[PDB]
């Protein structure tokens, strides 16, 4: 006959357990992520503790003394939301997607200054073949109404 | 009828699938996983086990040379000491001071332990599914358990379920495994003959009953001192009960893929690795026609509340007037929303509710309700629990692909900076057509 | 809370009256002893101390 060590106290904070261990006496805590890395920790407590333990999404067990395997998964929580002012949705997508969020916001934020970037390009490479003729003419007036293309002053 | 579908090997979790039979009243079977086991194909390399070492009785040769003598035992050495002058409790043993010899001789032997404490070293190179399958079938619950390597069809309530095989070949276990008293540990142990002095695998037998017995424990036999009968030696302590305190922790508690560890035999169980396939025949008779079945009609959907929590967070309420009273088969037409019913009561000219879960933040689906087909939409919260005892009930969400009404930002930015272009091309095109044609 | 300082408190030492939340649980018995076994986190005062 082998004891059980006394329940812990546990309570949860985001994609966390927090927990406070009592043991009698030198007592085994193990824990493992449930994913394809299991990234298997251990370690003998012989007082009073407090452990925080990072929850993945695939979720962790965690088997403290003789009792049997407790086992937590996180799920989708936060402070901000989708349907507020658009802060907020980008706030509420780095919930529990940080890694396609910041991938995503930041490519996406490339291709479009990226593109008004050309479409500014497009209009300097059109201006440039547009008034060409007009610069290498001797008779070099540029018409008044031209001049816009210029970014000529006053409606003279 | 024969029906085909691909279940996750998520244990503990109900998949809903649907068979569409065209001209009949479509039902939905609900199966669960309540346990997969891999059971591999063990070859027995070796035992080890706690040696002992026997010495017998010393050999004193009063005045002259003992000669030493050569036999084949397990580690054997044997040595003769020159000059020793041994002590009894009433005097010396030996007549003379000097030209005397001991003679020193020891082998190394299985322990009697080694019927109960032993490791034993296998190579563990294919593996042979089974699974225990929860299945709901015309409002019945009914338990059924089959061999999941593609053959064995089982048959409950007259239909045949035929399960597997998986869809990947994952295995905790490596090529070579040890094995003690309920605990099994993957290590690379040294082939039988090869094993060395203080480590796993120093002293090696073909069959917990054979006397071909393998040791290295490097004993040596050292010389008697002060007139001392006895015999003295070195040799490595036992590699096994070292191994016992140097472990480590057994594959129960090591495995990836949440997988647990049992003996007698070996099996992994419950890993949540890849999905399986299953295939029902269902008879012709188990269907109900179109026409003798209810039917549904005038429908409408309403969502009063939506969590997207892990566990039913989210109730949807249909309106409907119905032809007779009878059940109803309720399925998703889209994966990302799960409904914890199967089959409900339909009568009169009223309404019913459903219990659905999803990941969507803004959820849009159609509901199937024997027949007739629903769509139903709703705006979602978030849950405030953080942490939970339970997997996810519903499917996984379509990261970099699903999303919400309300990114409708991305629309109104693509439809900003796509006009930008447009006209910046437009004009590009333009002073390309006034240089030729004007 | 359990397990820390104030996990029993009375408003003076001679009052009757007492809050107490230690998280006893009851557990079931080992099968042929008639004992009470059960879970709880030792007084917070004895660890403060």
């Amino acid at each position: 006959r082998v004891p059980k060590a006394r329940n812990p106290t546990v309570t949860y904070g985001k994609n966390q357990v927090i927990m406070l261990l009592y043991p009698d006496h030198p007592t085994l805590l193990s824990y493992r992520n449930m994913g394809e890395e299991p990234n298997y920790q251990e370690e003998w407590v012989t007082h009073k503790k407090e452990i925080r333990l990072t929850v993945p999404t695939e979720g962790l067990e965690v088997t403290w003394g003789n009792n049997e395997p407790y086992k937590y998964w996180p799920q989708l929580s936060t402070n901000g939301t989708a349907h507020g002012h658009p802060h907020e949705i980008i706030l509420y997508y780095y919930e529990l997607y940080p890694t396609m969020t910041v991938v995503v916001v930041s490519v996406a934020s490339f291709v479009l200054l990226s593109m008004v970037g050309v479409a500014v390009g497009m209009c300097m490479c059109a201006r440039r073949r547009c008034i060409t003729p007009y610069e290498l003419t001797p008779g070099a007036t540029v018409p008044f109404l031209l001049s816009l293309i210029c970014c000529i002053r006053t409606a003279k | 009828y024969e029906h085909v579908t691909v279940i996750p090997n998520t244990v503990g979790v109900p998949y809903k699938t649907l068979v569409n039979r065209p001209g009949y009243s479509p039902m939905v079977l609900e199966m669960e996983l309540l346990s997969v086991t891999l059971e591999p194909t063990l070859s027995l390399d070796y035992i080890t086990c706690e040696y002992k070492t026997v010495i017998p009785s010393p050999y004193v040769k009063c005045c002259g040379t003992a000669e030493c003598k050569d036999k084949s035992l397990p580690d054997y050495s044997c040595k003769v000491f020159t000059g020793v002058y041994p002590f009894m409790w009433g005097g010396a043993y030996c007549f003379c001071d000097t030209e005397n010899t001991q003679l020193s001789e020891a082998h190394v032997e299985k322990s009697e332990s080694c019927k109960t404490e032993f490791a034993s070293a296998y190579r563990a190179h294919t593996a042979s599914a089974s699974a225990k399958l929860r299945v709901l079938y015309q409002g019945n619950n009914v338990t059924v358990s089959a061999y999941a390597n593609g053959d064995h069809a089982v048959t409950v309530k007259d239909a045949k379920f035929i399960v597997g095989p998986m869809s990947s070949a994952w295995t905790p276990f490596d090529n070579k495994i040890v094995v003690y008293k309920g605990d099994v540990y993957n290590m690379d142990y040294p082939p039988f003959g090869a094993g060395r002095p203080g480590q796993f695998g120093d002293i090696q037998s073909r069959t917990p009953e054979s006397e071909d017995v393998y040791a290295n424990t490097q004993l040596v036999l050292q010389r008697p001192s002060a007139g001392t009968v006895h015999v003295p030696y070195s040799q490595a302590p036992s590699g096994f009960k070292y191994w016992l305190k140097e472990r480590g922790a057994s594959l129960q508690h090591t495995a990836p893929f949440g997988c647990q560890i049992a003996t007698n035999p070996v099996r992994a169980m419950n890993c949540a690795v890849g999905n399986m396939p299953i295939s029902i025949d269902i008879p012709d008779a188990a269907f109900t026609r179109v026409v003798d079945a209810p039917s549904l009609t005038d429908m409408s959907c309403e969502v009063p509340a939506c969590t997207h929590s892990s566990d039913f967070g989210g109730v949807a309420i249909i309106k409907y007037a119905a032809s007779k009273k009878g059940k109803c088969a309720v399925h998703s037409m889209t994966n990302a929303v799960t409904i914890r019913e199967a089959e409900i009561e339909v009568e009169g000219n009223s309404q019913l509710q459903i219990s659905f879960s999803t990941a969507l933040a803004s959820a849009e689906f159609r509901v199937q309700v024997c027949s007739t087909q629903v769509h139903c939409a709703a705006e979602c919260h978030p849950p405030k629990d953080h942490i939970v005892n339970y997997p996810a009930s519903h499917t996984t969400l379509g990261v970099q692909d699903i999303s919400v009404t309300a990114m409708s930002w991305v629309q109104k930015i693509t439809g900003g900076v796509g006009l930008v272009v447009a006209v910046a091309a437009l004009i590009l095109i333009v002073v390309l057509c006034v240089s030729f044609s004007r």
